[PDB]
């Protein structure tokens, strides 16, 4: 299935 | 105006937050081993923190998202009331990445969290991180190769590493890390006195000193473990007790 | 068994050596620009050095093949009535690659010549490395981007950084570069006194303060300036003057 | 707000 | 006993699919700039592989999600009776990476799902992936450096590049990319004849041969465009019509 | 105006030149395996483009300096009166790079000097550079695996490699490697008839269909060769026979 | 014991 | 003409 390898903190 | 000894001010009501993310077992699919003996370490840190007055808050193999969602929480509320700020990290790590349970993170956006301009609470207090973490392969001690960059992040930031680039991490199963004992053991006797790089100093000289037997293992003979940490602080700093 | 107050012995018949490794310009086919007032920084760490007790032994834009000659004989000499070892190192430099004359050199390449298999007689006394390297873009200053990573290097090896990642050198063509005109300033008011990490906070605080809003160079309004030290000592370190 | 920027498929 | 002429057996009851992914806009986060004329590539693709017998399949802005799942499908469905596959990507992208609307995806991720082993209808089979994506910055000409590494992708695989590294791969806000229009025009005049490696070739030539005007852009005046494809066929490929 | 069976002119009264550079052992440091077999490499090419009409040129085990300045030789030359050029390297590699007897080179500097800038003779000529290099560990199978970048080199390139990347290159102390067997045999049945890339997709097919299921050294099963080219030639590529 | 790791071509 | 871009030093 489907995975993140990154994730990153979205400013709006 | 100068003073050569001048310290952070550590008057403020709360000693403040220490953040430990304890990480033991890993996604299948990044094929990392476990890290037995980290829970003593998360026990210790736990311990040591809280008698120098840290509101001590752990966790435990969170995902990815997970814990950036945690820590950018912790980032985004108020450290005004606070001396300082401490977050560790144990877990398996390489070259800027560090690993949570499912997904790699980036050091760098870790401490950027805290950094002046997106923590303004923080601004002229020390933000500590403390890092253990190395790449993977009755009590054992195992040992793992330095993979973690030995990097610093910003001003007043301390960034303290179990281990430098060609050395190797120790960690006993039952009695946790070479670093974190050590670190653990340091604290409890001097951590509300000495100056803290000068404490970490006495870490270095204690971990490097440490052998092993020549039978214990024999894939593990001079394998020494050289801690190191990278200091970006502006003054002196003590965690004297708080009244 | 253990002492906190425990310090590297400093009472040998000689201080050491402190090498400087002095570049002003380069190779054309480079492209790397001059680095004008990089002679103000030379003959202030020079005298700073000497007043420290230090054999100060500069060397001018030197070619790769040179330096590596010259550093490799200083690393093979007897060490053992010396305090310590000093080289400093100002040019230009990338990633894990610094920058002689006319081409670039590894930076753990020469560190690593004075490691304790490689340099016995240096063997549990500071190694102390100062780099005031950044990358290419009448008293102007001049803005550099960090470049070069700021790693350690090994047991008792002391790296100091004149900047960050993420942040940004200056250098004045006539005064120096700021972190080796605070770090000057340091080792002139406090060399002879304070333990060297505290002295080099002290230098992390000054830099750090130099504004860099109000300029007369448009061109860097907001470009801080963030010294490091990534300390891998084991003992407090004195240069108390010798008897 | 959290945001994966890359994306895979495990299996 | 072996044959310099032999050919891929194209007498399957279907040709195959066509995989279009379309992407004009992107997640604001992304900073991507629009890509006014994708649309009129994707018009033109469409009918001329419908009229190469393939069944054409269009997503349009689809988010890394949705696209991973829709083609995931693609690949698990059985191609038996199929000739090959053609997939296209309309994208921004970046060494390995193209971008869905909200994320990055790896090329080599997309391949992997069609490879000997994952899908097992298409072994022995043309897999052709065409790739329009670079670097983002009445009818306009637009000029986008190339950023996506030219790599092959596994046995039977076909990987076609609108531009090479160091060239320009080039839009119009009407017509489309000068890749896409030149391919689908030899598709529509040789599609059906030649063997398509040769007229990738032409596609090749028409499009290094292309210029703009130097009269409506001052600022792109010698910026030539190279396409190249990625051969790791085994046999000739050709699209001749079906009963 | 336009003529899809359009050829590259090969009228001249000269085919060109092929250089080889054949590489079977490395300076002690590199720590690179031996390359035996090599030999029998370089001797087949020089055969097969021999009667193909070059003039070849074979050099062993170059240094890095030699080697340069023998194909920066070559490129200056006039190849006015030359149909092509062929170049050809038999040595270890890895990413963006190749490997001399005692240093490493960045292919891009090896194929730029051929560029149209560098190399008006050359200009609308084909430049074909045929790469065997991979990563290293009676006649004896020798598996290495993929390392260096299957890249185009620019307009008029063609770019040939024995193995992509998840692939594995074979080589036999023998007999040869794999990829040159199979090239040479295509190139002395077909090369004077079929045209380049339809005679490199044959190679592709015999690479891929030699069988690694039953091997004597069970530590190679299943790791299959695949080969590939990258092509940015604009016209058809015949060696026809001269006169 | 000195010793070139790479080696580049240049023109004046 | 030829330069080395990156030197080192070895122990033999």
């Amino acid at each position: 299935r489907l995975h993140c390898v990154e994730w990153t903190i979205l400013e709006r | 105006m100068f003073d050569p000894a001048e310290k952070y001010k550590m008057d403020h009501r709360r000693r403040g937050i220490a953040l430990i993310f304890n990480h033991e077992r890993f996604f299948w699919h990044l094929t990392l081993p476990e890290r037995r003996g980290t829970c003593a370490d998360r026990d210790n840190l736990t311990r040591r923190f809280s008698d120098l007055g840290f509101e001590v808050k752990c966790f435990n193999d969170l995902k990815a998202e997970e814990l950036l969602l945690k820590i950018h929480e912790v980032s985004t509320v108020s450290h005004a009331d606070a001396d300082c700020f401490v977050c560790v990290f144990l877990s398996h790590g390489e070259g800027n990445h560090i690993y949570a349970y499912d997904a790699k993170i980036e050091i760098q956006t870790l401490t950027g969290l805290f950094k002046g301009d997106k923590c303004h609470s923080l601004v002229g207090k020390p933000k500590i991180f403390i890092i253990q973490a190395a790449r993977g392969n009755t009590n054992i001690t195992e040992v793992d190769a330095a993979s973690v960059y030995t990097l610093p992040a910003g001003a007043d930031f301390l960034m303290c590493y179990s281990v430098a680039e060609g050395y190797y991490s120790h960690r006993e199963t039952v009695n946790g890390s070479w670093y974190i004992q050590d670190l653990c053991e340091m604290l409890g006797k001097y951590g509300s006195s000495l100056e803290f790089t000068e404490l970490l100093t006495l870490v270095n000289r204690k971990v490097s000193q440490r052998r092993v037997d020549f039978c214990k293992d024999p894939s593990a003979i001079g394998k020494k473990q050289v801690p190191c940490f990278a200091s970006m602080l502006t003054k002196k700093l003590h965690f004297f007790p708080k009244s």
